[PDB]
């Protein structure tokens, strides 16, 4: 997925990239149904909001 | 898909409304002549609940 | 030392009031009849901040 | 898609599939009830 | 200054470098620096070290 | 669409090249009397950067 | 003992089951007999385990 | 004495008695020469420890 706005990452395992970015995505449907998806980008892994993506 | 960021504290005056920390991300779904949007709360763990809130309590965010 | 956690989210009607997230800790200072206490507020990064704040938003904790 | 070779992932986190293997794209995938990642030039 | 204290009540660390410890436990004191003066301590404690708010401890002895 | 797997560890000689460890994979772009191949490499995490390369320190794989 | 050892430089972890830790750190073993005779260990440290280069960290007995 | 350390930079062997280096990766030094170039044992994962020379400044020292 290509990242369409820029976010930075609150807690540890959070995923911050650039703007434009794109990501692999690594799952979805968190066990809480958060909205909140995974993905690798430049070799660190982490979570984002779904939102900010495609 | 029009998205705000959260950019002042605001606790929840009724059972429509949002509660929101400031940095959180909303989807919006509906504005109002008020100065009041409907939008989907996108926080870290909690389901995603949809409500109201003061629009002077948002910045958007643009592509 | 009398310490009281954040039960409910309370943001602030005024210049004088702490602004409150659940979970968060308060050391307790002055207590008034209206149901309005005085506390410092123990908040990660933050300086430690003192204001006044509606009681029923906390539950204290005992030794 | 359809994978045109057979790859082996090198992480935890990269998605193991054999030749010819349909991938529901989620890169971003699931194949065989594992969930992964893989290079999409496969 | 002083090595040990005893924590009155017991806490859980909301971020990663937040120390979760029980009720009771003995914590080794490491740093009092003022981060922003924002009133937490680090320590030691069944070896995992981190921050806790210095409200929650005290001085040991009996 | 033209893939390679590197084979064996090649450090770049220049600006115009790129800078290979074993396993990773290539998609190629051009080919040169050399035995000098131009190629985007596909390796995690960094973005997909596009340079020349001795060909003898890859092997192609065929559908 | 064989037990722990005290980190003389900080390290960070490059694979996902590699352990990230900073100077100073006391580390308990788990394998230091053999894995593969590559100069790595593995630990526990702050709740999280993994491996590391056995170079990294000096011994210290009893 | 323990003297260690890491790879800054990329270096492809130029020789039979060369390393052959990726950046991260760590070294225990052993010999050092006027060239420039350095003997060492490289820690990496997997494979055993192997131990040749490399130009210096492709790696960082660390200090204790």
């Amino acid at each position: 997925v290509k990242a369409l706005y820029d976010y930075e990452g609150q807690t540890d395992d959070e995923l911050s990239f650039p703007e434009g970015a794109i990501i692999r995505i690594l799952n979805k449907e968190n066990q809480d149904d958060d909205g909140f998806w995974e993905g690798e980008f430049n070799g660190r892994i982490g979570v984002f909001p779904s939102v900010l993506v495609e | 898909p029009e998205i705000a960021q959260v950019i002042a504290s605001y606790t929840a005056t009724g059972p429509e409304q949002l509660t929101l920390a400031p940095g959180q991300l909303i989807l919006i779904r509906k504005k109002n002549p008020g100065g009041w949007w409907e939008g989907e709360l996108q926080a870290r763990g909690k389901k995603r609940q949809i409500g109201w809130f003061p629009a002077n309590y948002v910045k958007l965010l643009s592509p």
